[PDB]
């Protein structure tokens, strides 16, 4: 649910 | 808890942006509300650049819009658009 770009 | 937001744009020089994002949803209204900046990794590209702000809503990346998309589809669009990226990311955000 949390993505790092 | 979105408020009245203005659309802003800036250019972020460039692993990656060093930004964590999350979808927001209202359960009472069963509605996705968009993708929001949850944290900016100290010392990453967005951190060094300084113009992105926690709780910004992400609107577009290099002209690819996240609007009109459920949170899952918008997240996929974000990942895909960042997968091809020295460089420059043009961001459109909505800020309270």
């Amino acid at each position: 649910t949390i993505i790092t770009l | 808890e979105f408020g009245t937001r203005e659309f802003l744009t800036f250019e972020v020089p460039l692993a990656g942006l060093g930004v964590s994002v999350k979808g927001n949803r209202s359960k009472e209204n069963h509605a996705d509300l968009g993708i929001f900046v949850k944290s900016i990794i100290n010392g990453g590209a967005a951190s060094k650049d300084g113009r992105l702000r926690v709780n910004d809503q992400l609107i577009a990346v290099n002209g690819e819009s996240l609007l009109g998309k459920a949170n899952q589809e918008a997240m996929e669009t974000l990942r895909r658009s960042m997968s091809t990226e020295r460089g420059m990311i043009q961001l459109i955000v909505a800020r309270r």
